C-alpha cells in the first residue's frame, strides 16, 4: 500500500493522517534510548530514558481521565462549541493538516481538556447508579 | 479449524539476559568497605518458588553475575579508599634497624624499626619519627637505608581506620521483570541441563571474602565434593573444588601491636606501629591434620572420575608467581596474612597424626597492591592487640600440570565469586504470549 | 462512641432565665447538629430546636421563636476525629408551666435527609 | 487449592499456565527495587528501578495498540495462519509449555505483532463510522 | 459551583468526595517535578521524578489486574463480607470521611485486593469461553 | 608558639580551603516541594 512512515503524513490532510496513528503511537517510547555508568554520555542517556516515559505517561494520564484508555480514536460527549472553530467538516478533514489545525485550536486546547475531564467523571457516576439495581 | 490469535499477558516464559543486580543485606546497625548499610533490607522470608517440570541450562563459566560482582567489589574498594589519606610523604629515606635482636637468626629482619624525617603541621618544620614496618613492605638501597616497597611503582593510600574489612553477607537481586534461577541439583557440575530448578528474588548471603588457594567461609556441598572446571582435560583452566564438610583453620598474629598516630599535615595523620608489647612471636595458622587428610582424600576420589581409577595424583606446593598467589593470602581481623602452604599440598596418593594439627607459617604485609591496575596500592593501618580468626576452608583453587599432579594458586578475584554464583542464572521475563484458539473479538 | 453530659438539675421560679449546658466527647463536635428536646409532663415531648456547631446556623420551633437563645462555643481538637464541645440553652419569658426534663441530642448523619435528627442523647436534667 | 507461585507453572501445559497469569502479572513492577545517594549501590539500584518501569510499559504499549489494555486474556480478529504452527488445539494447550511454544513461534512473533496492530487501527475507525449516525 | 481543590474534600463525606476524584487523579503525576546535571539539587530532583512515576504505575497496575483500567468508579463482583465493616450504606457515604474509613478498613485492604485479583482472572477466562462459539 | 611567632588556628586539627571568591554567602529564599503523589 502506502506506508509513509513515522510522521510521514505530517503534511497530509487530517483525514488521511487519521488512518496511520499506530505509526506514531509505537515510536513514543522505543528507539535506542546495560549498566548505569554515570559518565557524560551515561548521565545524558539516563535523562533521555526517564524523559521518554515521563512524557509518554502524561499523555496516557489525560487519555485515562477522559475514558479513552488504550484508544487511538475515541468519541466523546462534549459538543463542538463553534467558537472554537467555525470551519465545516469537509474543509477540516479534506483540507487542513494536523499541524495547522493545532495552530488555530491552540487557545482552546485547555478549555476542551476540562470538558472531557468532568464529562468522564459524571459518566462513570451515571454508570454506577444504573448498575445499582 | 477457525483459529484466531489470542493475546496473553503474564505467560510463564523467560529468556536469558544480562541486567544490573542491586544488593540486599540484613539489619546489623560501624561501616564496612562493602557498604552493606546502603543495600535494601532483605526480606525475613527469603521466598523461593520451585519450578516443577522445568529443566534449565546453566553455564557458570559464561555467567554474567560473576563478572558483575567482580567489578562491584573492586568499585566498593575504590569508593572507600578515595577520601582517605595519601601517604606520599612516607616515600622518604628510612634509617632502619632490627627491632630486638637475638631469637632465631634470619627471622629478626622480618620486622624492622625504621626512623625517618616527616612533615609536620607546619610546612617549614620537619620531625624525626619512627615506625615499625614488616620486611615485605621495605627494600634496601645498597648501609641500613630502606624505602617502602611501593615508592617506585605505585602511590599509596592508607585505609580510613574506621572502616571494617570484615565481609558481610551480600544478597544479589534482579530488578522487576527479571528473575534469578537457582539450580537445586545436589550433584551439579556447573554446566549442562540442571533438572531441579527454582526461582528466587535474591541470591543467598554471599560474603565477599577474597582469599587465595583456599576458599574460606564459603558454601558447602550437600553430597560428595564437586569439582568444577570448564575444560578439565585442559591443564590451564583452574580446578574449583568445593568441600561438603568444613575443615576448620585457626589463624593468629600473637604480637600485641600498638598503633601510634603521626601528624603528617593539617588534618592528615599517619598511623604508625608503635612497638610490640610482650613476646615477638610468629603469626601462623593451624588446621587439623586428621580432617585435612580426610578432606584431601575426598578430593582425590572425585578427581579419579576425571583421570581413571588406576591413575596416581599428587599434591605439590605453588610453582611460583606473585606473593599473593604463591601463599594462602587472605585478611584476618584487619591484617593481610600470607601463609606458606607447603604443608597442606605435599602428598602423593596411590591407586587404591589423629591428635596434633599441621601449622602454617604466615608472613604479614601492610602495603598491599591492587590486583587489577598497577600504580595503585593500599596501606593497611596497624591493628592493635592480638589477632585471631577462626574460619572454615570450604573449597580450593587447584592447577593441573598435564602420574597427575595438582598445585594451588589463583590470583583471579572472580574465581572466588564463581564458587558461590555457580547455582544462579539471570533471565528476563517476557509476559506477552500469542497462541491460537477459537476465540474472536466482537 | 459519643457522650453528652448535661448540667445540674437545679430549680428556679417563674420570671427567670436558666442556662443549660451539654458537653460532648468521643466525636467531632462540629460535624453534627445539636438538638434541644423537652419532655414536659403536661404535654407530649416537644422539639425545641437544633443548631450547627460548625456553621452556627440555628433552627427552632415557632413556639420558641422569640424566647430561646441557642449558642455553642468552638470545639477543642483532641485527636484527628475527636473533639470536645459545649452547647447552651436559655429561655426568656419563663414561667412554671415549662417544667420538665430537658435533653440534648446530636444529629444523626452529616448529609442526606436525616441530617439533624436527634440520635445520641444526654442523661437529662430536672427543672423547676 | 494449588497456587504454584511466581513462574510456578513454567513447566505446566499452556492451558494450565493460562489460569495463573495474575501470579506473574503482579510481580512485573514490584519486588524490593528513600533518598537517592549516588554510591556504587545507589547507582545500581536506580538503574534497577528505571529498568523495571521501562520494560513494563513496553509490554503495556503493545497491549494498548492491540486493543487489549488492562487485559490478561483478550481475543483478536487476526486468524491463525497455519504456516505459523500447524499443531492442533488439543496438542497445544494440553501438551506444550509456554516456553517451548515461544521457542517455535519465535520467528513469526514480529509478523503477528503487526497484524494485531493494524487490526486495532481499522477496528477503531470502523467503530467511529458506526457512531456517526 | 463548588470546586474545593486538590484534596479539598478530604474532610467531606465519602459520597461528596466521590464526586471530585478527577481533582486528585490529575495531580498524581504532574506538578513541577532540561539537562540532567548531577548536583545536590539535580540528584534530588531526579529521584523526585522517578518516584512519582513509580508510585503512579503501582496504583495503575492494581487497577489493571482488577479490570478497572482507566476508571475512577468501577464496580466489581466481590461481595462485601460484613466482617470487614458492618456499617450501613447511609452511615458510610453520608457520615464517614475517606480518611477515617481507610483507618478502619485498613486490616482487610490486603484481603480485598486478592478477591478483586482472581475475580478478574476468572472473569476474563469466562469471556473467552463465551466467545468460543 | 611560645617570641612573636604565630601559626594559623587550624594547622594542627584541620586542613583549610578558601571559598571561591565569586560565590555569594547571601541566603536566597529556598522553597521545598514534594514529588507528585505526595
Ligand atoms: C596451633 O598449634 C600450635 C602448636 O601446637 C600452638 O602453639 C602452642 O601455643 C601455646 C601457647 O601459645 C604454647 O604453650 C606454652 O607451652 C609452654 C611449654 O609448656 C610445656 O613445657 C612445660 C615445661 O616442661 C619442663 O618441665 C616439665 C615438668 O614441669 C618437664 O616434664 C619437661 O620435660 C620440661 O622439663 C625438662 O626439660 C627442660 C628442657 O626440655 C629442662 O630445662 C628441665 O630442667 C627438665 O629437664 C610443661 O610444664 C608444660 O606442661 C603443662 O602443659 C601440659 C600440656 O602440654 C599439661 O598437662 C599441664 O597443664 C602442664 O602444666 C608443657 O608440657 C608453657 O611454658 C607456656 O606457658 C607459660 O608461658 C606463658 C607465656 O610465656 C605464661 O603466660 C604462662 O603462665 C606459663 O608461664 C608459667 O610457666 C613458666 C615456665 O615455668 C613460669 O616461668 C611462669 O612463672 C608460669 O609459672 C606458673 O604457671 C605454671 C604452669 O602454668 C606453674 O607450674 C607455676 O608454678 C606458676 O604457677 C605456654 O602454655 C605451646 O607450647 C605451643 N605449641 C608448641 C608445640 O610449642 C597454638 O596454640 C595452636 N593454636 C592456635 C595457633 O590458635
Ligand atoms: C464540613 O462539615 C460540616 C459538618 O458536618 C458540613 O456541614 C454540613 O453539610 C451538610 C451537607 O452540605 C448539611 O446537610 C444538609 O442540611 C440541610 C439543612 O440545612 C438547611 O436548613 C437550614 C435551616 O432550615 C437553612 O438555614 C439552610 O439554608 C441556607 O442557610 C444556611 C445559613 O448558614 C447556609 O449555610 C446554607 O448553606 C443554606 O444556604 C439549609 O438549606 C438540608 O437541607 C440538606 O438536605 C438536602 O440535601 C441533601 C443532600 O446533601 C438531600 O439528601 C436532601 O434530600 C436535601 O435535598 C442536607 O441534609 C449539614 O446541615 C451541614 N451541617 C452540619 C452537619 O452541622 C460541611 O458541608 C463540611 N464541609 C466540607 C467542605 O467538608
Ligand atoms: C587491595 O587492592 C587495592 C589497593 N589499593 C586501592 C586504591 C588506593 S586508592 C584508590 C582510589 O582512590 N581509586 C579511585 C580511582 O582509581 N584505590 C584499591 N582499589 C580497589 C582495590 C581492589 O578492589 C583490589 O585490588 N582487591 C580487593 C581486595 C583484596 C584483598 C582483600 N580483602 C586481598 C589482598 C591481598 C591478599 C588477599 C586478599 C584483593 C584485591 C584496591
Ligand atoms: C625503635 O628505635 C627507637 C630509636 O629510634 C627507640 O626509641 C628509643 O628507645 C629508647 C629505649 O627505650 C629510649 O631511651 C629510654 O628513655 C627513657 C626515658 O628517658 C629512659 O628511662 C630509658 O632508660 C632509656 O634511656 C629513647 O628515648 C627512645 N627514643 C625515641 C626517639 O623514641 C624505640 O624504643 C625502638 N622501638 C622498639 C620496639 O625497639
Ligand atoms: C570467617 O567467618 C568468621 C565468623 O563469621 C569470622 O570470625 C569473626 O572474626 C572477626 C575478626 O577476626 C571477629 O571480630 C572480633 O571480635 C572480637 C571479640 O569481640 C574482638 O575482640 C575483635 O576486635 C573483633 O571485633 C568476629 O567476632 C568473628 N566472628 C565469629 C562468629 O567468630 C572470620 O574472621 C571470617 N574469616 C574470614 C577470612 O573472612
Ligand atoms: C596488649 O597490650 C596492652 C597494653 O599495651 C594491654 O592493655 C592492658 O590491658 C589490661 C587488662 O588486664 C589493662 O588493665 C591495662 O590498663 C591495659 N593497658 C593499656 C595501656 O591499655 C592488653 O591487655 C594486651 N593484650 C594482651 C592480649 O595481652
Ligand atoms: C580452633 O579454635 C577453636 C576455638 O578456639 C577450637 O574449637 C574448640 O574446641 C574445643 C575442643 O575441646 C571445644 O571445647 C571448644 O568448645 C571449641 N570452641 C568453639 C568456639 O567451637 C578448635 O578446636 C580449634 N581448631 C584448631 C585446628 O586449632
Ligand atoms: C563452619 O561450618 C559449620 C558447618 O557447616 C558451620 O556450622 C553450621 O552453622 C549453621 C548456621 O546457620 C547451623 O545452622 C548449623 O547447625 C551448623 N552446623 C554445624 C555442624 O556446626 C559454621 O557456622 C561454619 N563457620 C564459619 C565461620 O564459616
Ligand atoms: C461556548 O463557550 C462560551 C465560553 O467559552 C460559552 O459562554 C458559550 O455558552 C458556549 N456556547 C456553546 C454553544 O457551547
Ligand atoms: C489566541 O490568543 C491570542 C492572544 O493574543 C490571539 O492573538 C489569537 O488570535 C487567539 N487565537 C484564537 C484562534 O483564538
Ligand atoms: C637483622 O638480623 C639479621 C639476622 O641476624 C641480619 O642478617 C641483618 O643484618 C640484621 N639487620 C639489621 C639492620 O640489623
Ligand atoms: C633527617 O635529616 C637530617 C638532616 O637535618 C639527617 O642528618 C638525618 O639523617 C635524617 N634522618 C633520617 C632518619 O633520615
Ligand atoms: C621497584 O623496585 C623494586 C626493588 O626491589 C624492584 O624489584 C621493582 O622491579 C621496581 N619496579 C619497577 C616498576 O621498576
Ligand atoms: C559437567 O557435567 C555435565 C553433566 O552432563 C557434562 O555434560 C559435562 O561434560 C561436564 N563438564 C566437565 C568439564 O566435567
Ligand atoms: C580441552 O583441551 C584439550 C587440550 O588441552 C583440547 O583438545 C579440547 O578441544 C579442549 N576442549 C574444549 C571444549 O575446548
Ligand atoms: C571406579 O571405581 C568405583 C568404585 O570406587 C566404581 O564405582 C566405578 O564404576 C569405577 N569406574 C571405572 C571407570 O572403573
Ligand atoms: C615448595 O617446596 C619446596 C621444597 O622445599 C621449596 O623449596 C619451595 O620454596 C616451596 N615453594 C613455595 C612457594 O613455598
Ligand atoms: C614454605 O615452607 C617450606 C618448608 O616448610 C620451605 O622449604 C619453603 O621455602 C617455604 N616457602 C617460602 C616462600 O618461604
Ligand atoms: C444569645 O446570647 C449571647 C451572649 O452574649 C448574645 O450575644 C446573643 O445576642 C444572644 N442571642 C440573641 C438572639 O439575643
Ligand atoms: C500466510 O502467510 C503468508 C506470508 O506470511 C501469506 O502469503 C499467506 O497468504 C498466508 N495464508 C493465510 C491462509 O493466512
Ligand atoms: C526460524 O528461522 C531459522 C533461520 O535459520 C530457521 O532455521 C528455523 O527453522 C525457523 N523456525 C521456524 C519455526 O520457522
Ligand atoms: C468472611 O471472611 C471469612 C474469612 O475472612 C470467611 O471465613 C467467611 O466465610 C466470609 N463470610 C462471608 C459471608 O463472605
Ligand atoms: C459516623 O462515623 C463515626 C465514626 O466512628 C461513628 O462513630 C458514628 O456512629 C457514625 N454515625 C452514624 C449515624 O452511624
Ligand atoms: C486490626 O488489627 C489490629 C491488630 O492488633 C487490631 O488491634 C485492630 O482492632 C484491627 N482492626 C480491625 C478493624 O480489624
Ligand atoms: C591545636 O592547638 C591549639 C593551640 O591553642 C590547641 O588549643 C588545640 O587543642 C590543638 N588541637 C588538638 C587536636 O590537639
Amino acid at each position: 500500500a502506502v506506508f509513509l512512515g513515522f510522521l510521514g503524513a505530517a503534511g497530509s490532510t487530517m483525514g488521511a493522517a487519521s488512518m496511520t496513528l499506530t505509526v506514531q503511537a509505537r515510536n513514543l517510547l522505543s528507539g535506542i534510548v546495560h549498566l548505569l555508568k554515570l559518565t557524560v554520555w551515561g548521565i545524558k542517556q539516563l535523562q533521555a530514558r526517564v524523559l521518554a516515559v515521563e512524557r509518554y505517561l502524561r499523555d496516557q494520564q489525560l487519555l485515562g481521565i477522559w475514558g479513552c484508555s488504550g484508544k487511538l480514536i475515541c468519541c466523546t460527549n462534549v459538543p463542538w462549541n463553534s467558537s472554537w472553530s467555525n470551519r465545516n467538516l469537509s474543509e477540516i478533514w479534506d483540507n487542513m493538516t494536523w499541524l495547522q489545525w493545532d495552530k488555530e485550536i491552540s487557545n482552546y486546547t485547555q478549555i476542551i481538556y476540562g470538558l472531557l475531564e468532568e464529562s468522564q467523571n459524571q459518566q462513570e457516576k451515571n454508570e454506577q447508579d444504573l448498575l445499582a439495581l | 479449524e477457525n483459529l484466531w490469535v489470542t493475546v496473553y499477558y503474564g505467560v510463564p516464559v523467560w529468556k536469558d539476559a544480562e541486567t544490573t543486580l542491586f544488593c540486599a543485606s540484613d539489619a546489623k546497625a560501624k561501616h564496612n568497605v562493602w557498604a552493606t548499610h546502603a543495600c535494601v533490607p532483605t526480606d525475613p522470608n527469603p521466598q523461593e518458588i520451585h519450578l516443577e517440570n522445568v529443566t534449565e541450562e546453566f553455564n557458570m563459566w559464561k555467567n554474567n553475575m560473576v563478572e558483575q560482582m567482580h567489578t562491584d567489589i573492586i568499585s566498593l574498594w575504590d569508593q572507600s579508599l578515595k577520601p582517605c589519606v595519601k601517604l606520599t610523604p612516607l616515600c622518604v629515606t628510612l634509617q632502619c634497624t632490627n627491632v630486638t635482636n637475638a631469637i632465631t637468626d634470619d627471622m629478626r629482619g622480618e620486622l624492622k624499626n625504621c626512623s625517618f624525617n616527616m612533615t609536620t603541621e607546619l610546612r617549614d618544620k620537619k620531625q624525626k619519627v619512627y615506625s615499625l614496618f614488616y620486611r615485605l613492605d621495605v627494600v634496601q638501597i645498597n648501609n641500613k637505608e630502606y624505602r617502602l616497597i611501593n615508592c617506585n611503582t605505585s602511590a599509596i593510600t592508607q585505609a580510613c581506620p574506621k572502616v571494617s574489612f570484615e565481609p558481610i553477607p551480600i544478597h544479589y537481586c534482579a530488578p522487576a521483570g527479571f528473575a534469578i534461577l537457582k539450580c537445586k541439583d545436589k550433584k551439579f557440575n556447573g554446566t549442562g541441563p540442571c533438572p531441579s530448578v527454582s526461582t528466587v528474588q535474591c541470591t543467598h548471603g554471599i560474603k565477599p571474602v577474597v582469599s587465595t588457594q583456599l576458599l574460606l567461609n564459603g558454601s558447602l556441598a550437600e553430597e560428595e565434593v564437586m569439582i568444577r572446571s570448564e575444560n578439565i582435560t585442559n591443564n590451564a583452566k583452574n580446578i574449583l573444588v568445593q568441600f561438603n564438610t568444613p575443615v576448620q583453620i585457626n589463624c593468629t598474629r600473637p604480637n600485641n601491636n600498638t598503633r601510634k598516630s603521626i601528624r603528617i599535615g593539617p588534618g592528615q595523620a599517619f598511623y604508625a606501629t608503635g612497638d610490640i608489647i610482650g613476646d615477638i612471636r610468629q603469626a601462623h595458622c593451624n588446621v587439623s591434620k586428621a580432617t585435612w587428610n580426610e578432606t584431601l582424600g575426598k578430593v582425590v576420589k572425585q578427581l579419579r572420575k576425571h583421570f581413571g581409577n588406576n591413575t596416581i595424583i599428587r599434591f605439590a606446593n605453588s610453582s611460583g608467581g606473585d606473593l599473593e598467589v604463591t601463599t594462602h593470602s587472605f585478611n584476618c581481623g584487619g591484617e593481610f596474612f600470607y601463609c606458606n602452604t607447603s604443608g597442606l599440598f605435599n602428598s602423593t596418593w596411590i591407586s587404591n597424626g589423629s591428635n596434633d594439627s599441621i601449622t602454617l607459617p604466615c608472613r604479614i604485609k601492610q602495603i598491599i597492591n591492587m590486583w587489577q591496575r598497577i600504580g595503585q596500592a593500599m596501606y593497611a593501618p596497624p591493628i592493635q592487640g592480638v589477632i585471631r580468626c577462626v574460619s572454615n576452608i570450604t573449597g580450593l583453587i587447584l592447577t593441573r600440570d598435564g602420574t597427575e599432579t595438582f598445585r594451588p594458586g589463583g590470583g583471579d578475584m572472580r574465581d572466588n565469586w564463581r564458587s558461590e554464583l555457580y547455582k544462579y542464572k539471570v533471565v528476563k521475563i517476557e509476559p506477552l504470549g500469542v497462541a491460537p484458539t477459537r476465540c474472536k473479538r466482537r | 462512641q459519643g457522650q453528652l453530659v448535661q448540667s445540674g438539675a437545679t430549680t428556679t421560679k417563674p420570671g427567670s432565665s436558666v442556662k443549660i449546658s451539654c458537653k460532648t466527647s468521643g466525636y467531632r463536635f462540629n460535624f453534627y447538629h445539636i438538638n434541644w428536646i423537652r419532655q414536659t409532663a403536661g404535654r407530649g415531648p416537644e422539639w425545641m430546636g437544633w443548631i450547627s456547631p460548625y456553621s452556627g446556623d440555628k433552627n427552632l420551633a415557632p413556639a420558641f421563636q422569640d424566647r430561646v437563645n441557642m449558642t455553642t462555643d468552638t470545639e477543642v481538637p483532641v485527636t484527628s476525629f475527636t473533639s470536645t464541645g459545649a452547647a447552651y440553652m436559655e429561655i426568656r419569658n419563663l414561667t412554671s408551666d415549662d417544667t420538665g426534663t430537658y435533653f440534648c441530642a446530636k444529629g444523626l448523619l452529616r448529609d442526606g435527609s436525616s441530617t439533624w435528627l436527634p440520635y445520641l442523647w444526654g442523661q437529662g436534667t430536672l427543672l423547676t
